[PDB]
RNA sequence: CGUUGCCCUCGGCCGAUCGAAAGGGAGUCGGGUUCAGAUCCCCGAAUCCGGAGUGGCGGAGAUGGGCGCCGCGAGGCGUCC
RNA sequence: GGGGGCGAGCCCCGAGGGGCUCUCGCUUCUGGCGCCAAGCGCCCGGCCGCGCGCCGGCCGGGCGCGACCCGCUCCGGGGACA
């Protein structure tokens, strides 16, 4: 609906009950989620390989 | 020992005072010339308005073109111990702001008309 | 125990491309307004350009112990202020028709103020010590004065602060300040000061007249030039010697 | 871009002082694609775009 | 509780301003009525925007669960989250 | 200019370490997130308990480090020629 109608409407209408809801699609949410988790996981892994390389030297 | 965070240098916000004038410029303030009276010039007694009186519970007036609807509703109201529902202006092709003035149901329009002088 | 285990560290990295820099002081790189930026990069020009000796001679300013000593002496002969002046009149008017009015009494001695007063009393040799300010705003006012002093055999010195010179007398600034007379009780003092001034100014006036004083670069330049020299030294010093 | 036989490319960095996502417009190197990182600086790796 | 005075604190913008009765731009429709006006007057149905203090009212928030007594039992109180 | 040190080149070295030279100011597998301080350190106001209160508790604040020091042109690039 035309934008200056959202003034009227009830919240519920305008968004959706999820994270990120009403801004972004669910598909791209469920790929942030698992991306970010998969990123950080490597950072942790690399931090471990760094720490082992410090202890070795 | 107070650092400069951001590289800009905005004008420093100063003090600035209210006027404490040593004398008032115009001696007395002006008296308004758009009173309960001279806002409303006179009624219309035109077949139109006389039909509009009996039928629509209105009056009709010619008004000073400087008037709002707010001014007419409170001008009328003062002069005729009357309570208005809704004022409704137009400007005649002439220089006259003609207000149509609906009166609130409890008061009649024909009655008041006779009271003021028209009919 | 005291201790919660919740409290972590959570330490930020201010790297590059890393958790965003903290708001460090930036005075160095502030874009100042025109009036500031100018007033700085005058001081540079003074430092950077070749300043001729007779504008430099005002850099050699009096050193702390001495100037304070000087101002301790002056404080005696700070000229009669407002009110005081009225009080001196009022007492004279009463005494005229009451109990013998002589009239002139004996007027005491004081400091002398503006260049023009001084400069008559440096041609005259009325003064025994002149004090000039270093930071007089349009210099031309006070350029000759040291060269004039030294000719007339007048001890002269350059105080820091045309203001604090001007606070002897009771005005915003003053370029000059001159003692014509002093009381016998404060005589010796003046003379102990004068002699130490003329050792410092008059008596070496040739050196001062010769001595220019700008022509010093941005340290940013200098430190590059010295680096090149340390490169030129290591090319021909550690090899042979 | 109209009036231009290149394409341009909206390239988004992050601002390293303010928390803010600044964006630029580069002239596209041929063989750029979207969701492609664009490193840049003295220590930028020598690859395209 | 307001209102203001001062002090601190925070605050990028981006150019004052003007420029569309066809671009953008919330929200009115049915019937009736005049010699000449009607999405504007009358009747009747609506609607947006702005305001709402002392908050005008409901409803949401939120009225659980544990233990300990007393009570035939519905339950009542004590005390914990 | 120093600190810092994972380290590399050199010099010293008593193998603990120190100095000079480089190095970084520490981010490259993913269409993610990233600001308004955690951490330590030192101070004070009120209230409470021990009572010797810069002892202990409860509430509420301030500074420093964290985010080295000093500086004369914001940064470059021309430039006594344009
Ligand atoms: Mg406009
Ligand atoms: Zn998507």
């Amino acid at each position: 609906v035309r934008p200056k109608v959202l003034m009227r409407l009830s919240k519920t209408k305008k968004h959706v009950s999820r994270a990120y809801g009403g801004s972004m699609c669910a598909k791209c949410v469920r790929d942030r989620i698992k991306r970010a988790f998969l990123i950080e996981e490597q950072k942790i892994v690399v931090k471990v390989l760094k720490a082992q390389a410090q202890s070795q030297k | 020992k107070k650092i400069r965070t951001s590289p800009t240098f905005r004008r420093p916000k100063t003090l600035r005072l209210r006027r404490q004038p040593k004398y008032p410029r115009k001696s007395a303030p002006r008296r308004n010339k758009l009173d309960h009276y001279a806002i409303i010039k006179f009624p219309l007694t035109t077949e139109s308005a006389m039909k509009k009186i009996e039928d629509n519970n209105t009056l009709v007036f010619i008004v000073d073109v400087k008037a709002n609807k707010h001014q007419i509703k409170q001008a009328v109201k003062k002069l005729y111990d009357i309570d208005v529902a809704k004022v409704n202006t137009l400007i005649r092709p002439d220089g006259e702001k003609k207000a149509y003035v609906r009166l609130a149901p409890d008061y009649d329009a024909l009655d008041v008309a006779n009271k003021i002088g028209i009919i | 125990k005291v201790v919660n285990p919740l409290f972590e560290k959570r330490p930020k990295n201010f790297g590059i491309g890393q958790d965003i820099q903290p708001k460090r002081d930036l005075t160095r790189f502030v874009k100042w307004p025109r009036y500031i930026r100018l007033q700085r990069q005058r001081a540079i020009l003074y430092k950077r350009l070749k300043v001729p000796p007779a504008i430099n001679q005002f850099t050699q300013v009096l050193d702390r112990q001495t100037a304070t000593q000087l101002l301790k002496l002056a404080h005696k002969y700070r000229p009669e202020t407002k009110q005081e002046k009225k009080q001196r009149l009022l007492a004279r008017a009463e005494k005229k028709a009451a109990g013998k009015g002589d009239v002139p009494t004996k007027r005491p001695p004081v400091l002398r103020a503006g260049v023009n007063t001084v400069t008559t009393l440096v041609e005259n040799k009325k003064a025994q010590l002149v004090v000039i300010a270093h930071d007089v705003d349009p210099i031309e006012l006070v350029v000759f004065l040291p060269a004039l002093c030294r000719k007339m055999g007048v001890p002269y010195c350059i105080l820091k602060g045309k203001a604090r010179l001007g606070r002897l007398v009771h005005r915003k600034t003053c370029t000059t300040v001159a003692f014509t007379q002093v009381n016998s009780e404060d005589k010796g003092a003046l003379a102990k000061l004068v002699e130490a001034i003329r050792t410092n100014y008059n008596d070496r006036y040739d050196e001062i007249r010769r001595h220019w004083g700008g022509n010093v670069l941005g340290p940013k330049s200098v430190a590059r030039i010295a680096k090149l020299e340390k490169a030129k030294a290591k090319e021909l010093a550690t090899k042979l010697g | 871009d109209p009036g231009r036989g290149a394409p341009l490319a909206k390239v988004v960095f992050r601002d390293p002082y303010r928390f803010k996502k600044r964006t630029e417009l580069f002239i596209a190197a041929e063989g750029i694609h979207t969701g492609q990182f664009v490193y840049c600086g003295k220590k930028a790796q020598l690859n395209i775009g």
